[PDB]
């Protein structure tokens, strides 16, 4: 399965893993959670 | 009368570097700066009209500009550093 | 609303006056292509700056659609960046 | 002519074009109105008000 | 204690970081008689200019 | 400011009407000779107007 | 001339102040006595106490220390890098070889003192010397500083 | 008269640019030219792109220029007395005024968004440009 | 209009002593971490030690040759140093206490900043040398390449203020700092702070320069010490950035109407001089960086992270209507 | 009394904005018909005369809690979340 090679991957790399992440974060909020509370 | 001065000033930047651009066919440096030059002017050309009419698309047009000149610029130098690897 | 750049101007006079009395007081008694490469990738991160500058002020008025026009341009350049990354050109 | 105008506001000059566009927007012909052509065009430039005061100036100078 | 000692060069330059900016702040209210707005914006100026206009005329 | 500016507006224009008759009686007082001279019209042929242009592009920032 | 004459002692106090307590010296240790001054520079016996900071160029460098064996190779060094500093440039001769031989002394490769190549000023002698006794001798050269009437002497000249 | 001789160092600078002796001195004129534009553009009223002129073309494009050359070596008569008091100001419309910044972002990321996007693919263009041609690594 | 050369020298003067004062402050400091003393002898507690530094500069011998063209190693000090000081005209000290009042007054530090590239490059080309010349332009390379984290960090503070004035983003600071949720991105603004003014870890590039050259060039007594007045005084401002961004640039750290009788004037100097000393708290903590990885970590740790931050910044603050 | 300065005004806008309602909006609607100044001067003479009766009218009715509320309108620029306190002690005796 992926999670072998993206936990592989994580470990060598924090930064980039961590920026991945937190955009994603950041990408995620609007395109997803505001949809959802523009209806209530 | 300042639209004048502005455009005139303009203006004289903009044959400047055609002169420079147009004498030194060797030096490949100068081009360069003259291009950048006429770039300059134009821009000028463009942000003196946008404040004149009070229209932004000069002032839109005359920011896109400069994303045209760094590239080019950045592409001179890149051919430039090349050209010089092989003499010298 | 812009009178306040005439005290830089005096300003940057007077400090070069203050620079030239500091400096004047003792007389009163090859290539690298790394480099260019670096050079490149900050004219070209400095012009995503200079992009920025007028959006984050902005964005206020324009709502999950200016916001999502810089998240392309923002991919578009992490996709440049990361055949940066991949080619080299970025360690030394 | 676009309408964004500097000061966020609007172009000076835009309701003089938006009323020549208008008119030739129903006009197959130029020559009908081509007083808010010539209106938006000196509006842009002021070049009318400038040549009377030239003119004024000029009254002005032929005293000597 | 006695760690106080690195604490004055420190306590030095804070307090002429502090007079500079109440140096310039006393001279500016010496001759204009009020402090330096925050946001100066046309309106402001135009206010600013119509007062100085009223007061001359006054 | 948007409970203010009527005011402020009005003695604007006061202030620029008394300018506006003292230079028409002025331009008027210069030109008696080359019959044709209308005086004071406007110069936008459909008739709306607007303030008098002055040959100084942006003055209200200095 | 009398009423100026405080003015130039005052002066002349001015300056030795200033030359005395800020001394930059240049360390050239090249042997065991640069441990020992080494240790002078350190936590106990500190030097910046007295405005001393040592520096890695003599371009910028009030005094210079020797300290260690001058052997026949270095003294040409030693001579080229005093040459290449300012106009009071004191020197320091400490520990025994430094000072005139040492327990070499006579060697086909070492020079019986640095005073041979460069005019010493103040010699602190001991193999090595204690951090005391550099401290003592550097204290000794800022007295050697303070009989300095160089205005006056100017004045006088 | 700070426009005239703003514009006069700027020309001169321009034109010892072109006839310059070593490359050096050619981009500290360079910049100096510059320096002087965007003098005159604070002048002209846009402080915004006075200070891009700055952070890009003496920030970046200066900067890189001097590190190739390191190594690899009708108007209105000037008549004036009847017209400073005859200046109509409409205070509607200063209420809420916006800066050179938030009007350009206003409509440069929402309206036209196509045209950024054109200059970010060129912003591309030019990076993997000066990768694919300078890439030595030997 | 006279008014304003009074206050560019109320401005000036008080940085030069402060840059003299925070030298003295360094040796001090990195002296007690280390169990000493420092300078003590001279003045009280050493606080005299700087102007006997001083007159003891004055009081020897220029070497200047110059051994060149005689003009560009005599602008670069007063480039560098007119910079430096021109970065100060639009600090908001308290509320009046502003020299300039732009209205952008933040693109314009990162332009200040930006060009303040020159004067070393230019130090390093007049100074004949085939390895001085060489550090200088690495140490511009790496000034350069961290400034563009400096510049995403800037825009990631701008976005929630919502405007560039320097004044209103302290203004809009009453309820908290900045610094409580945008702590990764301050620690991430001081380190590249820290590593564009070679005053760090982040120091090789020149102290490799002096160590296999020894500065033989030509070294002019106290004309080369403008490059030193010049660092210390952008030590001093990017210490202050800090606190006008992520700290409350003049408000009250934690306080209730009790502590009221001290002025906002000093609320700025504590967290400035806080920042200093944890300044000279890494130098004397870490060690050096070197240039090899120092590239990589610049572009490679630091670009993606602030990228990052900025796009979950505005994503959360869009996605919730927080926006100014 | 006082003059129709500056900081007079702003800070008797708060007043002004539920006193003159009708004239100002009379106002607004006749200058966005038309720009001319001659046509609109008629109506730029009721609400001239309407907010210096107003102004006499604050002045005589509060008098020391607004003189007070003007200084340091002056003093802090027209700024008003600064001091606020004239402003409390000037809609304390006068009601809106
Ligand atoms: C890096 O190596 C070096 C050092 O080690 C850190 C030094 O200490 C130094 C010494 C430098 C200094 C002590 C700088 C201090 C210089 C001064 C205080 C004199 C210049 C300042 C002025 C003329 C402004 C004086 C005015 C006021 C204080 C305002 C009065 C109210 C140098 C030069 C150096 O190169
Ligand atoms: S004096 Fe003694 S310790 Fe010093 S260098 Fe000579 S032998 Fe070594």
């Amino acid at each position: 399965p992926v999670m072998e090679k993206l936990r592989m991957f994580v470990a060598q790399e924090p930064v980039v893993a961590a920026s991945c992440l937190i955009g994603g974060v950041g990408l995620f909020l609007p395109a997803v959670v505001r949809p959802i509370l523009d209806s209530l | 009368m300042d639209l004048i001065k502005y455009f005139t000033f303009s203006m004289i930047i903009f044959i400047l570097g055609i002169w420079g651009i147009l004498l030194n066919r060797r030096n490949i440096l100068i081009m360069l700066m003259s291009i950048e030059l006429m770039l300059l002017a134009v821009n000028l050309n463009f942000l003196v009209f946008s404040v004149s009419l009070d229209d932004m698309m000069g002032q839109v047009f005359a920011l896109l500009v400069l994303t045209v000149a760094a590239a080019e610029s950045a592409i001179g130098l890149a051919i430039f550093v090349i050209t010089f690897r092989v003499r010298g | 609303m812009m009178l306040e750049f005439a005290p830089i101007f005096i300003y940057l006079v007077i400090s070069l006056l203050v620079s030239l009395i500091l400096l004047g007081v003792p007389f009163l008694f090859r290539f690298d292509i790394r480099f260019y490469l670096v050079s490149i990738l900050f004219l070209i991160f400095d012009l995503e700056v200079t992009f920025f500058f007028p959006w984050a002020v902005s964005l206020n008025k324009i709502d999950l659609f200016g916001f999502w026009s810089m998240m392309a341009f923002l991919f578009i350049l992490t996709i440049g960046f990361l055949y940066e990354w991949k080619r080299g050109a970025l360690d030394w | 002519a676009s309408g964004w105008g500097i000061t966020g506001n609007k172009g000076r000059c835009y309701d003089f074009w938006m009323d020549f566009s208008e008119c030739m927007s129903h006009c197959r012909e130029p020559k009908d109105c081509t007083l808010l052509r010539e209106d938006y065009l000196e509006c842009l430039h002021h070049s009318k008000e400038f040549q009377r005061r030239n003119r004024i100036y000029k009254e002005e100078q032929r005293k000597l | 204690l006695v760690w106080l000692e690195a604490m004055l060069p420190l306590g030095i330059i804070g307090g002429m970081l502090c007079i500079m900016g109440n140096s310039q702040y006393y001279i500016h209210k010496a001759y204009h008689g009020r402090p330096k707005h925050i946001g100066h914006d046309e309106w402001d100026v135009a206010m600013e200019r119509r007062d100085k206009k009223v007061v001359e005329k006054a | 400011r948007r409970t203010i500016l009527p005011i402020l507006q009005a003695e604007e224009d006061e202030r620029f009407v008394s300018e506006w008759k003292k230079y028409l009686e002025y331009e008027a007082d210069v030109m008696k000779d080359v019959p044709g001279w209308k005086v004071g019209e406007n110069v936008y042929n459909s008739g709306r107007w607007m303030p008098p242009a002055t040959g100084e592009l942006r003055p209200d920032v200095w | 001339s009398k009423a100026a004459e405080f003015v130039i002692s005052k002066v002349d106090d001015l300056m030795n102040w200033a030359r005395t307590g800020s001394i930059w010296p240049m360390t050239f240790g090249l042997a065991c006595c640069a441990v020992e001054m080494m240790h002078t520079g350190a936590a106990r016996y500190d030097l910046d106490r007295f405005g001393i900071i040592f520096r890695p160029s003599p371009r910028q460098s009030d005094c210079m220390i020797v300290a260690g064996t001058l052997t026949n190779k270095m003294a040409p060094a030693l001579r080229k890098v005093y040459d290449q500093m300012p106009e009071p440039r004191w020197v320091i001769s400490m520990g025994s070889c430094a000072n005139g031989g040492g327990y070499y002394h006579y060697s086909y490769s070492v020079v019986r003192g640095c005073d041979r190549i460069v005019p010493v000023d103040i010699y602190v002698p001991g193999c090595p010397p204690t951090a005391e006794a550099l401290l003592y001798g550097l204290l000794q050269l800022q007295k050697k500083i303070n009989r300095r009437k160089d205005f006056l002497h100017w004045w006088n000249k | 008269m700070i426009l005239s001789v703003l514009s006069s160092l700027a020309l001169v600078s321009g034109l010892m640019v072109v006839r310059a002796k070593n490359p050096v001195h050619s981009v500290l004129f360079f910049i100096l030219v510059f320096c002087d534009t965007s003098g005159l553009l604070l002048l002209l009223g846009l402080d915004f792109f006075a200070m891009i002129f700055l952070v890009v073309y003496i920030g970046a494009i200066a900067v890189l220029f001097l590190f190739v050359v390191m190594m690899f070596h009708i108007p209105l008569l000037p008549t004036q007395r009847n017209t400073t008091s005859l200046r109509y100001t409409v205070y509607a419309g200063k209420v809420r005024s916006w800066t050179n910044l938030e009007t350009l972002g206003n409509l440069l990321y929402t309206y036209y968004f196509v045209w950024f996007l054109v200059s970010s693919l060129i912003l591309l263009v030019a990076m993997i440009g000066a990768i694919v041609l300078t890439m030595h690594r030997t | 209009y006279i008014a304003v050369p009074a206050e560019i020298l109320g401005i000036i003067l008080p940085l030069l002593l402060g840059v003299a004062f925070l030298v003295l402050a360094e040796r001090k400091v990195m002296a007690f971490v280390q169990r000493r003393k420092g300078p003590d002898v001279v003045g009280s507690f050493g606080l005299l030690q700087p102007l006997a530094d001083g007159l003891k500069l004055i009081l020897k011998e220029p070497i200047s040759p110059s051994s060149a063209n005689f003009f560009l190693f005599r602008m670069a000090p007063v480039a560098t140093f007119m910079l430096s000081l021109v970065a100060w005209a639009v600090v908001p000290f308290d509320y009046g206490m502003v020299l300039s009042d732009l209205n952008i007054g933040l693109l314009y530090l990162f332009a200040i900043s930006s060009l303040g590239v020159y004067g070393i490059i230019i130090a390093g080309r007049s100074s004949n040398s085939k390895y001085a010349f060489l550090g200088a332009l690495r140490s511009a390379a790496q000034m350069v390449s961290y400034e563009v984290s400096i510049g995403l960090i800037l825009i990631t503070v701008l976005i929630c203020v919502g405007s560039c004035n320097l004044s209103e983003i302290v203004m809009a600071q009453k309820q908290i700092w900045f610094g409580i949720p945008l702590f990764p991105v301050l620690v991430m603004f001081f380190i590249s702070c820290l590593a564009e003014t070679n005053r760090a870890p982040f120091d090789l590039p020149e102290a490799e320069a002096e160590l296999v050259a020894g500065y033989n060039v030509e070294y002019s007594s106290m004309g080369f010490a403008l490059f030193f007045l010049g660092e210390y005084a952008n030590m001093i401002l990017m210490s202050g950035l800090c606190t006008l961004f992520f700290l409350g640039g003049w408000l009250p750290i934690l306080d209730l109407p009790i502590f009221k009788k001290i002025p906002g004037s000093i609320w700025f100097s504590i967290k400035v001089l806080f920042f200093l000393f944890l300044y000279i708290w890494v130098r004397a903590a870490f060690p050096r960086y070197r240039y090899d990885q120092l590239m990589g970590l610049g572009w490679k740790v630091f670009l993606p992270l602030s990228l990052a931050w900025v796009v979950s910044v505005s994503g959360l603050l869009v996605t919730f209507q927080w926006l100014p | 009394n006082p003059i129709p300065t500056s900081a007079v005004l702003t800070a008797s806008a708060k007043h002004i904005g539920m006193r003159c309602m009708p004239e100002n909006v009379a106002f607004l609607k006749c200058k966005k018909n038309d720009p001319n100044p001659e046509k609109c001067l008629d109506k730029g003479r009721d609400v001239t005369r309407c907010v210096l009766g107003l102004l006499k009218d604050l002045h005589q009715k509060c008098q020391k809690e607004m003189d007070d509320y003007v200084g340091c309108m002056y003093y802090y620029t027209n700024e008003f979340d600064l001091c606020r306190k004239e402003q409390e002690a000037f809609e304390k005796v006068c009601p809106l």
